C-alpha cells in the first residue's frame, strides 16, 4: 500500500505566525493528495483537495501545494482554533490510506498546574475501597510528571492517570491522577501527598492531606 | 443540505458481526460513493471501504473478506457490516461521502468480552477567590459515560478527564471550579449517566 | 481547443492521471483519442436523451447535469457545460470519479474497444513528461 509519511509529528505555533506541514509519498501519487483538519471531539473535515485545489468555505489562509512524492500543507496567520490534528490522505491507489498525523499547538506563555487533592468519600469507604485524587490544571506546556506519597515514602502502585487535550479557550493541559488503596490499607497511614514536576520550577508543587 | 449521521451499537462481542448505519439527508445519496472510515488509538486511521451508486465496492485489504458495505436505495442509508469482530476491530468509525465534503459524527465501538457495568459515582470535596470541585466515576464498562455539573447550568471551568481502563474497568474524573463565595452556599452537583447500564446517579458535592 | 497528443499527455500527467487507479498514461491519452480526437468542445447525442461532453466524452445520464437529460443524475455535481472548457482540470477530476467506479476505464466503450490490451505506452512517445 501507499504509505504517507508526515512531519513534523508536531507543530507548536503562536497565534498569527504562520507554518507548514510535510506529507510524503512512498511512490509518486500525481495531485492525488487530500488534506484533513480533525479537531477534538469531531469529524475530519476536508481542507484541500488534488493537492491545491481550494474547498468552498475553507479560509483562504490554508493552502496546498506539491506533485508526485511530496506535499505541503501551509497556514498562514494560524489562528487558536486551527489547533488539532492535521492527515493528509491518497486517492491515487486502492486502498487510500492517510498519513499518521501532524498535530497543530498553540503556544503560549507558561503556567504552572493549578494541583487539588481529594481524600477518598464517605461513599467509597463504605464499599471497601479508598480513591485519593489529584487534579493538575491548566498548565503549559504540556509535559509534566506527578508523584505520590503516602508517610512521605513514594507510592507507584495504584495510580492511573489521565490528561486532557490542549484547552479550546486558553491553551493550556490538565492532568488527572487517581490513587486507589484498599479501605484497609487507606486506615493504615495517615498523609497522602501528590507532587506536580513541572517546567516551571524547579520545586514541584505538593499538595496534602491528612486522614480524617 | 448534506447531513450523515451513524448509529449502532456502542458493545459487541469477540467473533460477532458489527452492524453500523449511515442515514443521510438531501437527495444527493443515489449520486454519491459512500465511505467508511475508522479512527484507531494513536491517531491511526484506516479506509475501510466504499460503494458506488451503481452497487460497486471496494474493501482494504486488511479486512480480509469481513466487510460488507450496502446500500437501500429507498430509504438513503447504507450499512457497514464487520463480520468476526476481535479486540483489534475497536475504534472510531466514522461513515463519509467519497471526495470528503461530508461526514458522520463518528460513532465509538469497543469490541471486548467484558461484562457491561454500572459506575460508582463519588463526590470529590476538599479536605483563594475559587475553588476546585470534583466526581470520580468508577467501576464502569464499556464506554461512554457523560458527565455534567448542575445539569449542564455549570459549563465553564469543567475538566472532564478521557476514561482509564483497568481489569476491564474504567475510571474517569471530572473536575470543576467555581467561585468560594458560591459553594459551599450554592449547590453543585455532577449528573453522570451511563446508557450501556442505563444509569443515571446525581451527587451533590456536600462539604466535609 | 483541440489537444496535441503531448500536449494533452502532458496536462493529463499534471491533473494526477499518471497510474490513477493502475491506469498508465497512455491508457487517458488512448481513450482522448478515440472519444474526441482530443477535442474539448466534442458533443455527442445518444438516442435515450443524454449527451456525451468533452474530450473524454463524458455521459450526462449519471455524471454531469445538462438540464435536458431525462431521468439523470449528477454524480459529478457539475454542469456539463465546465467539461467544454479548454481547460481540462474539470474533466479530469470528474474522470476520476467515473473510473473510481468498479468499472474502471471499461466505462468507456473506445478505450475497451481500442485500447485496453494494446501497447498505450506508443500514445506518451516522444513527449516532454
Ligand atoms: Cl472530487
Amino acid at each position: 500500500d501507499i504509505v504517507l509519511t508526515q512531519s513534523p509529528a508536531t507543530l507548536s505555533v503562536t497565534p498569527g505566525n504562520s507554518v507548514s506541514l510535510s506529507c510524503r509519498a512512498s511512490q509518486s501519487i500525481g495531485n492525488n493528495l487530500h488534506w484533513y483538519q480533525q479537531k477534538s471531539h469531531e469529524s475530519p473535515r476536508l481542507l484541500i483537495k488534488y493537492a491545491s485545489q481550494s474547498i468552498s468555505g475553507i479560509p483562504s489562509r490554508f493552502s496546498g501545494s506539491g506533485s508526485g512524492t511530496d506535499f505541503t500543507l501551509s497556514i498562514n496567520s494560524v489562528e487558536t482554533e486551527d489547533f488539532g490534528m492535521y492527515f493528509c490522505q491518497q486517492s491515487n491507489s486502492w486502498p487510500y490510506t492517510f498519513g499518521g498525523g501532524t498535530k497543530l499547538e498553540i503556544k503560549r506563555a507558561d503556567a504552572a498546574p493549578t494541583v487539588s487533592i481529594f481524600p477518598p468519600s464517605s461513599e467509597q469507604l463504605t464499599s471497601g475501597g479508598a480513591s485519593v485524587v489529584c487534579f493538575l490544571n491548566n498548565f503549559y506546556p504540556k509535559d509534566i510528571n506527578v508523584k505520590w506519597k503516602i508517610d512521605g515514602s513514594e507510592r507507584q502502585n495504584g495510580v492511573l492517570n489521565s490528561w486532557t487535550d490542549q484547552d479550546s479557550k486558553d491553551s493550556t493541559y490538565s492532568m488527572s491522577s487517581t490513587l486507589t488503596l484498599t479501605k484497609d490499607e487507606y486506615e493504615r497511614h495517615n498523609s497522602y501527598t501528590c507532587e506536580a514536576t513541572h517546567k516551571t520550577s524547579t520545586s514541584p508543587i505538593v499538595k496534602s492531606f491528612n486522614r480524617n | 443540505d448534506v447531513q450523515l449521521q451513524e448509529s449502532g451499537p456502542s458493545l459487541v462481542k469477540p467473533s460477532q458481526t458489527l452492524s453500523l448505519t449511515c442515514s443521510v439527508t438531501g437527495d444527493s445519496f443515489t449520486s454519491d460513493y459512500w465511505s467508511w472510515i475508522r479512527k484507531f488509538p494513536g491517531n491511526r486511521l484506516e479506509y475501510m471501504g466504499y460503494v458506488t451508486f451503481s452497487g460497486s465496492t471496494y474493501y482494504n485489504p486488511s479486512l480480509k473478506s469481513r466487510i460488507s458495505i450496502t446500500r437501500d436505495t429507498s430509504k438513503n442509508q447504507y450499512y457497514l457490516d464487520l463480520n468476526s469482530v476481535t479486540t483489534e476491530d475497536t475504534a472510531t468509525y466514522y461513515c463519509a461521502n467519497w471526495d470528503g465534503d461530508y461526514w458522520g459524527q463518528g460513532t465509538l465501538v469497543t469490541v471486548s468480552a467484558a461484562k457491561t457495568t454500572p459506575p460508582s459515582v463519588y463526590p470529590l470535596a476538599p479536605g483563594n477567590s475559587m475553588v476546585t470541585l470534583g466526581c470520580l466515576v468508577k467501576g464502569y464498562f464499556p464506554e461512554p459515560v457523560t458527565v455534567t455539573w448542575n445539569s449542564g447550568s455549570l459549563s465553564s471551568g469543567v475538566h472532564t478527564f478521557p476514561a482509564v481502563l483497568q481489569s476491564d474497568l474504567y475510571t474517569l474524573s471530572s473536575s470543576v471550579t467555581v467561585p468560594s463565595s458560591t459553594w459551599p452556599s450554592e449547590t453543585v452537583t455532577c449528573n453522570v449517566a451511563h446508557p450501556a447500564s442505563s444509569t443515571k446517579v446525581d451527587k451533590k458535592i456536600v462539604p466535609r | 481547443k483541440v489537444y496535441s497528443r503531448c500536449e494533452l499527455a502532458a496536462a493529463m500527467k499534471r491533473l494526477g492521471l499518471d497510474n490513477y487507479r493502475g491506469y498508465s498514461l497512455g491508457n487517458w491519452v488512448c481513450a482522448a483519442n478515440y472519444e474526441s480526437s482530443f477535442n474539448t468542445q466534442a458533443t455527442n447525442r445518444n438516442t435515450d436523451g443524454s449527451t456525451d461532453y468533452g474530450i473524454l466524452q463524458i455521459n450526462s445520464r449519471w455524471w454531469c447535469d445538462d438540464g435536458k437529460t431525462p431521468g439523470s443524475k449528477n454524480a459529478c455535481g457539475i454542469p456539463c457545460s465546465v467539461l467544454l472548457r479548454s481547460d481540462i482540470t474539470e474533466a479530469v477530476r470528474c474522470a476520476k470519479r467515473i473510473v473510481s467506479d468498479g468499472n474502471g476505464m471499461n466505462a468507456w466503450v473506445a478505450w475497451r474497444n481500442r485500447c485496453r490490451g494494446t501497447d498505450v505506452s506508443k500514445w506518451i512517445r516522444g513527449c516532454r513528461l
